[PDB]
């Protein structure tokens, strides 16, 4: 049993700043004979497979930028990123290979950027869905920051909480924003009883709700 | 070029069995140890097993989490790596990666998993396989469109736009499970001068049901 732990679990840093993350093993990973620490770092960006960054604790894989530096020895190791770039958003794992292989729990690196208001789009149910008796109403909330946001659905002016399913994207690797999708699912029967459908977004970038709506007679 | 391709993932009932494969090329297979690593949705990587190279007699090792339950093997004539999985449980639901491991007999030896496949997804569940319904999202300078991929099981589905030719300005939202069915959506933002004058189509695949859909987004 070699236990691996990492710190912090997550953090956020502005582009251009320094990032420091830590890795500990429950026993030394140092082969004193060969003077090698059996400790590697892997980078996993959203929806991608892990990628080898560092091995033997401090050797950069070919093609890895020099802003990434691994250090430490024995039981304590550090991955440092000087001048973080937007594209560096990812989970970083450390892994011992002194005794079989064990990964740490990972450190989630996110990027701080200026606040940005969400761009809100609403979409009525498709006729192809309606034909089968369902009615889903969709609102996209794109390219906002910070991640904290609330969406309220209203039907004929009254809030509807049941039947809503929300999903957030991982941070955008280009512009460091977030996006969210909110889908309200009704039956066709219920959908046809009302006229006005509205999604209201609450975000720190606006004192008033950010609202999109439609009526069933357009 | 080093290539690793996993296959064989899918839906399997609790207590059932499944065998994953990993096709390799671009290197001398028998010179290398090979590992399997898994990752449940939203969780950390977990190393599972390796099999050593020819020099070491192709011996195997396992994490305690799977030893006695999973069997790693290789076929050196067709350069495949396999993982036989038995008595599967919900905790075994995850994406499984094969990764090229070490060759300590090499002058260029270093200790790491240097190449990884795209991964193959496994879901351990008694729920039935259900194909997605795919619905267009069209509005009632720039214009945002989308596709709603609703009511499928199991994960995953893939979504592209215009066969991958539209990639920037695309957001595909992580699937959400509700009542044993997944739903996800994808938005795409393009110049208004290009839609609907140019065609915008979402391409959706659901491997578990062999579903392939093309849904053209039309004004309406
Ligand atoms: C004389 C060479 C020692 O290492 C090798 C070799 O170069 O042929 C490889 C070595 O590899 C593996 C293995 O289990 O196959 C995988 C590799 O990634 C590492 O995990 C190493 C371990 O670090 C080896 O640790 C041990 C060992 O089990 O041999 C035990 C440790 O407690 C310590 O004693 C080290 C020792 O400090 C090494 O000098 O050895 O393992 C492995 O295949 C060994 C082989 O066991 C040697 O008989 O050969
Ligand atoms: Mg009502
Ligand atoms: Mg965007
Ligand atoms: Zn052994």
């Amino acid at each position: 049993d070699i236990v691996m732990t990492q710190s912090p679990s997550s953090l956020a840093v502005s582009a251009g700043e320094k990032v420091t993350m830590s890795c500990k093993s429950s026993q030394s990973l140092l082969n004193s004979r060969t003077r090698k620490n059996y400790l590697a770092w892997y980078q996993q960006k959203p929806g991608q497979s892990p990628k080898l960054l560092i091995y033997w604790a401090s050797t950069r894989e070919s093609g890895v930028p020099d802003r990434f530096t691994g250090s430490g020895s024995g039981t304590d190791f550090t991955l440092t990123i000087s001048s973080v770039q937007a594209e560096d958003l990812a989970v970083y794992y450390c892994k011992q290979s002194y005794n079989l292989r064990t990964f740490g729990g990972g450190t989630k690196l996110e990027l701080k950027r200026a606040d940005a208001a969400p761009t809100v789009s609403i979409f009525p149910p498709s006729s192809e869905q309606l034909t089968s008796g369902g009615a889903s109403v969709v609102c996209f909330l794109n390219n906002f920051y910070p991640k904290s946001i609330a969406v309220k659905w209203k039907i004929d002016g009254s809030e509807r909480q049941n039947g809503v399913l929300n999903s957030w994207t991982d941070q955008d690797k280009k512009d460091s924003t977030y996006s969210m999708s909110s889908t309200l699912t009704l039956t066709k029967d219920e959908y046809e009883r009302h006229n006005s459908y509205t999604c209201e977004a609450t975000h720190k970038t606006s004192t008033s709700p950010i609202v999109k709506s439609f009526n069933r007679n357009e | 070029e080093v290539k690793l391709v996993e296959s064989g993932g899918g839906l399997v009932q609790s207590g059932g069995s499944l065998r994953l494969s990993c096709a390799t090329s671009g290197f001398t297979f028998t010179d290398y140890y090979m590992s399997w690593v898994r990752q449940p949705p939203g969780k950390a990587l977990e190393w599972l097993a390796f099999i050593r190279n020819k020099a070491k007699g192709y011996t195997t090792e396992y994490s305690s989490s799977v030893k006695g339950r999973f069997t790693i093997s290789r076929d050196n004539s067709q350069s495949f790596l396999y993982l036989q999985m038995n008595t599967l449980r919900a905790e075994d639901s995850a994406t499984y990666y094969c990764a090229r491991d070490i060759n300590p007999g090499s002058d260029g030896y270093y200790d790491a998993l240097d190449y990884w496949g795209q991964g193959t997804s496994v879901t351990v569940s008694r729920a039935k396989t259900t194909p997605p319904s795919v619905y267009p999202l069209a509005p009632g300078s720039m214009v945002t469109l989308g596709c709603l991929v609703k009511g499928y099981f199991p994960e995953p589905v893939t979504v592209t736009w215009n066969s991958g030719s539209l990639s920037s300005g695309v957001h595909t939202f992580p699937a959400v499970l509700q009542s044993d069915l997944y739903t996800l959506s994808s938005s795409v933002t393009v110049p208004s001068s290009t839609w609907p004058s140019e065609t915008v189509t979402c391409n959706v695949a659901h491997p578990a049901s062999s579903t392939k859909v093309d849904k053209k987004i039309v004004p309406r």
